């Protein structure tokens, strides 16, 4: 994963000089140029799974800190949210700018100027993106079809492609309402991920809308099954990955298929 | 476990003399009997009759014309289409001389949506689908 | 999703007896008929005519002075327009030699706002406007 | 925005019998009238008329002595100033030949304070002062 | 502590008329008695017999056809089965003649499940099994 | 442009005496770095934001921060949305 | 445990030069080699019991980062709530993945590259899988009957065999309904 940074860095930014390893780099070696550090690895969950920290330390000949605020723009729009390809370990993954390191540090013994900046990546060991879930399959190909955007059914993939959204479930409640029928009710939230804010704004909109109108979902192709809505509710304020903004509840209703013997040959004698 | 369904009851459509109705929220109708309950005069058990008939019907729904208070007593239809979405099995349901028991005129609380409710009678109806 | 509206209950204007009223909250009114039930020979259904119509209506708010209770059990005339805001065709109805049915001359609580709770009758209607 | 007031309901100021009654909590006072509906020969509405009026009270407090017990069946006259502060036009009005429908002797629950409820009648009225 | 069981009220299967119905919540269903109270000429104690019986009965339900609506108020038996799933002892009954007090033609709320409500009345009873 | 907000101070006022010197340091912040648009899809903020630009002839900027607001402004951002059914043609 | 996640790890990878106890590795070692320290043990309430933690610390010649990398994921997959049986002692338990150490560590006087893997065991204390509880006896039995997974009542076991299923009894409230029913 660090060639897959280091090719990105290299081939979309001009500037710079060369991207290396921790402690690769000798006292001639020619600035500016950056080093990518692979931070931890941290169970976040069932949504995000592992998330990895990333560090892209930039450092810079001293000449004036201007030239390092220009080169960490060009590595935040260079890495952050685009999808990057390792072609070392043929995987994938989509770099989340996070922040920057704590001040912009002077090393005098280097005669430089650095800055850290901080990317994560998400869901590192998620390898399948695939769901037993018949109803997040179900609502993931609906927003997929009306949406136009890759739909990813049970928690977040490493190389996800922004714009797109999620489906996950969140608490299932399952009734006896009668001695045939039973009711399943799932409350499922939806995650809408994309660089530009007010286009996850227009996506959950048009999510929202499409949902109340046609209030049933196909749950198969085959059809023979439906999905029908309940609430569907959106906190924008919530966490864009963690969380998910739009809420929606579902419930379906089931009968219980009974296929006992048949009462084919029907005999019956007399007395008095 | 194989499909059922519930008719939920947002698919309704309520036209009012021919006129489609959108802002209806509730609609019941029933179709009464006087019972003419007889004590024969060697049996214990009360025996029942069918008697007379007398429907009846009520709406509820958000005011946005003066549509009951101009259409008076007049007689006029009611037709009631209860789709069902998971198979198209609508069940519609018409209502013959429906008669307003009360013009809602006026009915309006200060801080909330101005909602008008009906009631009436109507003789007889025709079950048109199922 | 072409546009729809709501008629929001505090849009009422209330004038009884030519002067417009400001602090009532809830207005209802209705036209009450009789529903004279016939039954005929060889018709199970029963049968419904108007009968005669009999006005009652209802206000609630918020003492302000001793109008209601001034006024007595004198014939008065009561106004009521509900505008609508997005389009502006106001529902204008008019009440016609309505009848206190009790005057509330006292009804207050310690800790609360005296509010008056006013009923009545009223003869006929005149729908001025839709 | 011009100022409005509402008249809280811990103004009352309420004399029974010339002493002035400082304990109670609500007090309800209506002037009910027969309406005495005439059907005329002709005309399809109702007609409506004052017929005889008759008075009802009612009044809730606090127990603090056996001055209703004590005060039997006898008639008695109830004042009743509505103070306004804002603007310091008090509504006052007087009961005249008020009478306990009920004389009540015991009401008193144990873990609670005893409050002294109170209902009867009155032949008419003097709105003193608005 | 020797094992008991309640009887949960999901295990009831109601056949109406010969067909099982599935989406019936709640059934009941009752054999009322004119008491009947004599007051003798010496005795102090009033004394009641058993005068003459009449079955009423109610159930409520999801609305899945029109079955109800067609059936009109034809005579038709009723089957109820309470299976004890932990000592497998059903309790069976069958109403004779039932006949449906009104037709619930049309019972819908906007944003709810339609439900279906039914009342009737049922000659006579047989406790098939216990 | 930027618009920076006073926070605070360094946590003592430090004397550095091999400089021969009394230092302090106050503390500032930015908001909203990377936000660089000022326009909303939400139909109802923009709405919002027109009605209180004309009634208070001040700046409104919709969605969320600006880095180079001025002050004085308002924002007029959405919390939290809910759709019904409440009828068959109604929503 | 030390013998065991040894054992599993020398015998499941093959690039490992050695797998060794903390400050046994001299100057000499021939790297790839790791080192199986051992953390805390942690009560984590009833469900969970101790919990002990364990770091394999991975080391590599210092070529590239990548061939740590690779090692990293190898450990991963072969000690991941995979079964560990430790002949020494002859009780088996089942490692948790839990993460990976703060950052990845360049130590320039031994010339290696150093990361390390952290994982965790459950329920330490735990020896029995068996309860008093009839009512968890009874859903584990219907569990595993249904399901043909295990099922472990009470609490966790350390040893547990993924896939599987806790039953455990987390409220009882008792009520006298009746003169003779409770």
């Amino acid at each position: 994963m660090r060639a897959g940074i280091r090719k990105a860095l290299i081939d979309n930014i001009k500037e710079l000089k060369g991207c290396y390893e921790p402690n690769v780099p000798n006292k001639d070696t020619k600035k500016p140029y950056m080093v990518v550090v692979q931070g931890q690895d941290n169970d976040h969950g069932e949504t995000i799974g592992f998330e990895r920290s990333i560090e892209v330390w930039i450092y810079e000949g001293r000449t004036t800190f201007k030239k390092l605020d220009k080169l960490t723009k060009q590595v935040v729009e260079v890495l952050d949210m685009n999808t990057i390809v390792d072609e070392s370990e043929n995987e994938a993954f989509t770099c989340i700018y996070k922040g920057t390191s704590e001040n912009d540090i002077v090393v005098e013994e280097w005669d430089a100027i650095a800055r850290g900046i901080r990317f994560s990546v998400i869901a590192l060991e998620d390898k399948e993106d695939t769901t037993n879930d018949r109803w997040v399959e179900a609502l993931s190909r609906h927003t997929k079809d009306l949406l136009e955007i890759e739909s990813y059914k049970d928690n977040w993939k490493k190389n996800f492609i922004a714009p797109c959204a999620l489906w996950r479930t969140t608490h299932i409640e399952n009734k006896r309402i009668n001695y045939h029928l039973i009711e399943i009710t799932k409350t499922m939230k939806c995650h809408v991920v994309s660089k530009n804010k007010d286009e996850i704004v227009k996506l959950l909109e048009t999510l929202e809308t499409s949902l109340i109108i046609d209030k049933r979902v196909r749950l198969r192709e085959d059809k023979n099954m439906y999905l029908t809505l309940v609430s569907v509710v959106e906190d924008r304020e919530s966490d864009m990955f963690t969380t998910g903004q739009l809420t929606a509840v579902f419930k379906m209703i089931g009968k219980i298929k009974r296929e006992g013997p048949t009462m084919d040959k029907i005999y019956g004698n007399g007395n008095l | 476990i194989e499909e059922a369904s519930f008719l939920n009851g947002s698919d309704v459509v309520i036209l009012i003399d021919g006129v489609e109705e959108l802002y209806m929220e509730e609609i019941k109708a029933d179709f009464e009997q006087d019972e003419q309950s007889i004590k024969l005069l060697g049996c214990q058990n009360e025996i029942s009759r069918v008697g007379t008939t007398k429907g009846s019907f009520s709406l509820n729904g958000y005011k946005t014309d003066s549509k009951f208070a101009k259409l008076g007593f007049r007689s006029f239809e009611i037709i009631y289409n209860l789709s069902n979405s998971e198979t198209l099995g609508y069940e519609s349901i018409r209502l013959k001389n429906c008669r307003l028991k009360k013009l809602p005129l006026i009915n309006s609380k200060a801080g909330e949506i101005v909602k008008i409710e009906v009631e009436g009678s109507f003789r007889g109806y025709d079950l048109l689908n199922e």
